[PDB]
């Protein structure tokens, strides 16, 4: 059915650094039918390579395509501040998940913090718990809800920024969702989070009703 | 040998006394028939084919788009806003078969391999001075009248993993469909045996199985203007629209009735346009033909799904006289 | 030189239909063949189907028959997308794109006898987002922490903006004098239809006493505007 693979599924690099992208169709096929495209936030992809190795209009030779059969690979030979994006490979109809080319930092960890719902927002008859994981480097990261040390699942979204400009750090929000009721009826709740920066896991947490 | 672009002469077999267009139109157009036709074989010789890139396709096109134009004239035609009026006298309308020929100076080679798939090399050419006798049947969804394979169905196509191809499909055999519009004047209706429509999809699944190892469904046609929706094709100088959805559904792992509709209004095959006949002729208007191919298209969809689906297509008249010329090609001579 | 010119934003109720367009220009209408792809935030772009403009033909996904239609208009060269029965599924972009030209002028060319996959034209995109909600401006609550749970000289304040709807809010901290350290989040559509955010900035914790904080949230939708102080509870 020709699925696509790519890997990895983060590549991070420095400028001038090379990159090297990798594509994998599900079953062999023909060089002359997988292409590249590039996409950058806000809008549409962009097509860099047609055949395996035909580049397109304003697509630098540093860009290289190659492979075949079931192993093709896309090559950046020197990266420059302009070709972070998202890499899809395409065959026929079939995109692959993409491979997200990001600016290289040094390791981060976050700085965690915990906010108990305000008392005006529990009038309402609803509890928003927010963790925040602030400015850490890379992306991975592990953001796990215990409430009475019972962990809990499904009743939580996570929000992450795009890679910062200034500093490529990430921040991310993780907010927990209680009725009133659930809130009022539990006392601890701990976020523990899991990051390369970090030499174990840290817990923050907090007991209801207090400063 | 390489391939070359020249003008074949058409050779038929009209009649003097006919009134019918295309006999008409070939008492000028062609020369008599071959009684004793030679070919001859090619000891020692492969040859390149391509069906899907052949001129003789786009001859045969801009000859028949020709004869249309001369025999059909519709009452009114829409090309753009220019509102053409003339003349809609009812017609004698009925395909006879139409050999090409090449000049002085050219052949026409012929792959007589019978496992051929439509492009590729052939070992097994001969030199003809002139195809074939080809009906030129302008329909949609089912080939009728045409050629027929020798041994088991074969699936032309330029890549069938490609979903965006047409893929032709030849029979080995022939199944029957009448149409008939009884003695609301606009109601017709089509006739098929369903023991010999269901033993045709079974040969069907086999060779498409081939390709793809899944369960092979068909469904009906789900998009498109009526003439590609539907069986579409003329008889008794009258446009039949017919409703397939009977013959197009069917999973693998007694008489089937085609519900038609007579149309004054039609979109056009030779060119972006409307054109408006007038109503309908009295009495009973009877096509007896027998379906020799399908046009099918291939459901996109990049799931590893448990099926693959197959839907009728076409409206590329293009492709009609493509799954009759596939086996030739013109060649210039020293 | 091509151009494929997408309709605006819609913004759908649950059930409903919707109906995208794409104008082109630049090129012979009838030549190639029109396709949509879906691209989900954060996700790869997907195939819908593509459509031939001559005839009209189409071959649909195998998981969009029965969701999507694709249609055209001839003399306006304008392609069409109507999509049914929509769902919050159904939240993405969608774009109108076609491959490479095969033909500029051959006698019978069409789009079917080109190669279609090598997308190099792609319309801006329409986003289409579905939701029960009709527009609503935000609740707004203070981010505290909890003072039996802090660290040296660096502490952490914000303010959840939540359920309202459309997009987008804009949040700035003491009427923009306090820019740095903040982190307004993308904003999340949940289950109710609403969207929800949280905005933080990290402050000095030596700060907390003197320095009064405040969010300034501006919902031009709903045309409310909120300032909300933000400090820890006793
Ligand atoms: C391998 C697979 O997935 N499907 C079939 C296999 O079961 C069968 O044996 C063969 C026909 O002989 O064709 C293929
Ligand atoms: C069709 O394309 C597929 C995928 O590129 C390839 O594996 C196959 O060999 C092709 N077949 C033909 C007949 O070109
Ligand atoms: C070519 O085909 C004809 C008929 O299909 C057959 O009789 C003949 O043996 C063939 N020759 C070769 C070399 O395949
Ligand atoms: C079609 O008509 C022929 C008579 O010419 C007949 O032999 C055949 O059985 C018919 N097929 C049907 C009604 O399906
Ligand atoms: C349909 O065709 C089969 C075989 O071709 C034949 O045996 C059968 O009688 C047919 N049905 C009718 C109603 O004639
Ligand atoms: C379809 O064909 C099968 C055998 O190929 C046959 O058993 C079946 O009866 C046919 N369908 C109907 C409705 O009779
Ligand atoms: C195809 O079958 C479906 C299923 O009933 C039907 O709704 C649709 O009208 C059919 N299409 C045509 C062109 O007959
Ligand atoms: C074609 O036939 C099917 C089945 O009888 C029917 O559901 C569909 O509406 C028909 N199509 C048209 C356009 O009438
Ligand atoms: C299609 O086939 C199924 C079972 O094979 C049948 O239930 C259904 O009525 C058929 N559709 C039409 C429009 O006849
Ligand atoms: C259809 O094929 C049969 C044999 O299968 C033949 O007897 C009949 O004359 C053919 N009719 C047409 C119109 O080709
Ligand atoms: C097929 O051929 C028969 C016999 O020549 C003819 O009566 C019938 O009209 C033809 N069918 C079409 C669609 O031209």
């Amino acid at each position: 059915y020709i699925g696509l693979t790519q890997s990895p599924g983060t590549l991070s690099v420095s400028p001038g650094e090379r990159a090297t992208l990798s594509c994998r169709p599900s079953q062999a096929i023909s060089k002359s039918h997988l292409a590249w495209y590039s996409q950058k936030s806000g809008q549409p992809p962009r097509l860099l390579l047609t055949g395996t190795y035909e580049r397109a209009s304003g697509v630098p030779d540093r860009f290289v395509g190659s492979g075949s059969g079931t192993n093709y690979t896309l090559t950046i030979a020197s990266v420059e501040a302009e070709d972070f994006a998202v890499y899809f490979c395409q065959c026929f109809e079939g995109f692959g998940q993409g491979t997200k080319l990001e600016i290289k930092r040094t390791v981060a960890a976050p700085s965690v913090f915990i906010f108990p719902p305000s008392d005006e927002q529990l009038k309402s008859g609803t509890a928003s718990v927010v963790c925040l994981l602030n400015n850490f480097y890379p992306r991975e990261a592990k953001v796990q809800w215990k409430v009475d040390n019972a962990l809990q699942s499904g009743n939580s979204q996570e929000s992450v920024t795009e890679q910062d400009s200034k500093d490529s750090t990430y921040s991310l929000s993780s907010t927990l969702t209680l009725s009133k009721a659930d809130y009022e009826k539990h006392k601890v709740y701990a976020c523990e989070v899991t990051h390369q920066g970090l030499s174990s896991p840290v817990t923050k947490s907090f007991n209801r009703g207090e400063c | 040998w390489k391939e070359a672009e020249t003008t074949l002469f058409c050779a038929s077999d009209a009649k003097a006394y006919e009134t019918e267009k295309h006999n008409v139109w070939a008492t000028h157009a062609c020369v008599p028939t071959d009684p004793n036709p030679q070919e001859i074989h090619l000891e020692n010789v492969t040859e390149e084919f391509n069906m899907w890139k052949n001129n003789m396709v786009e001859q045969m096109h801009t000859d028949i788009i020709s004869l249309w134009d001369q025999s059909l004239k519709p009452c009114v035609k829409l090309t753009g806003g220019s509102a053409i009026t003339q003349a809609c006298p009812k017609v004698t309308f009925e395909p006879i078969p139409i050999h090409y020929c090449a000049p002085a100076g050219f052949a026409i080679l012929k792959c007589k391999d019978e496992e051929f798939n439509g492009i590729g090399p052939c070992k097994n050419v001969s030199t003809v001075q002139c195809t074939h006798g080809i009906k030129p049947v302008v329909s949609t969804q089912l080939l009728l009248n045409g050629s027929l394979a020798e041994k088991e169905v074969k699936i032309r196509c330029e890549n069938i993993t490609n979903n965006a191809k047409t893929i032709i499909v030849q029979l080995v055999n022939p199944v029957k469909i009448n149409c008939t519009r009884p003695n609301d004047i606009r109601q017709a209706h089509c006739n098929v045996n369903r023991t010999e429509w269901n033993n045709t999809l079974h040969q069907v699944v086999e060779q498409l199985r081939k390709h793809f190892n899944k369960t092979i469904n068909f469904a009906n046609s789900t998009g498109g203007d009526l003439e590609i929706t539907t069986h579409s094709f003329n008889c008794g100088g009258e446009f039949f629209y017919c409703n397939t959805t009977n013959l197009f559904n069917s999973t693998w792992n007694d008489t089937i009735i085609l519900p038609c509709r007579i149309k004054q209004i039609i979109n056009m095959w030779q060119r972006v346009g409307q054109a408006m006949y007038a109503p309908p002729i009295r009495g009973v208007i009877r096509c007896e033909s027998n379906i020799t191919g399908l046009i099918l298209t291939r459901d996109g969809g990049n799931t590893n799904s448990t099926r693959e689906t197959f839907r009728p297509g076409g409206g590329d008249m293009r492709d009609n006289w493509r799954s009759e010329l596939y086996k030739y090609k013109v060649v210039k001579i020293e | 030189q091509h151009s494929q010119v997408q309709s605006g934003t819609q913004i759908k109720t649950p059930g409903a239909s919707v109906t995208l367009s794409c104008g082109t220009s630049g090129y012979d209408f009838m030549e190639s063949l029109i396709n949509w792809v879906r691209q989900e935030i954060g996700k790869r772009p997907e195939w819908l189907g593509w459509m031939n403009p001559r005839g009209g033909g189409v071959n649909y996904a195998q998981r969009f028959q029965g969701k999507v239609t694709m249609t055209r208009d001839v003399s306006s060269g304008t392609a069409y997308l109507t999509l049914r029965g929509l769902t919050s599924d159904d939240t993405a972009k969608y774009y109108c794109v076609r491959g490479k030209s095969c033909c500029n002028g051959r006698r019978y060319c069409n789009g079917a006898d080109c190669f279609n996959w090598d997308f190099e034209y792609w319309g801006q995109g329409t986003l289409v987002i579905v939701s029960p909600a009709s527009t609503k401006g935000p609740s707004v609550f203070p981010l505290a922490p909890s003072s039996k749970s802090t660290s040296g000289g660096t502490a952490a304040l914000g303010c959840l903006v939540k359920d309202y709807f459309p997009e987008p809010v804009t949040v700035s901290w003491n009427s923009g004098a306090l820019t740095s350290g903040v982190h307004t989040f993308p904003a999340v559509l949940q289950s109710s239809g609403l969207y929800s955010l949280s905005s933080v900035v990290t402050v000095p914790s030596s700060s907390l006493g003197t320095q009064t904080y405040i969010c300034n949230v501006n919902h031009k939708p709903s045309n409310t505007k909120v300032d909300k102080k933000v400090e820890p509870k006793s």
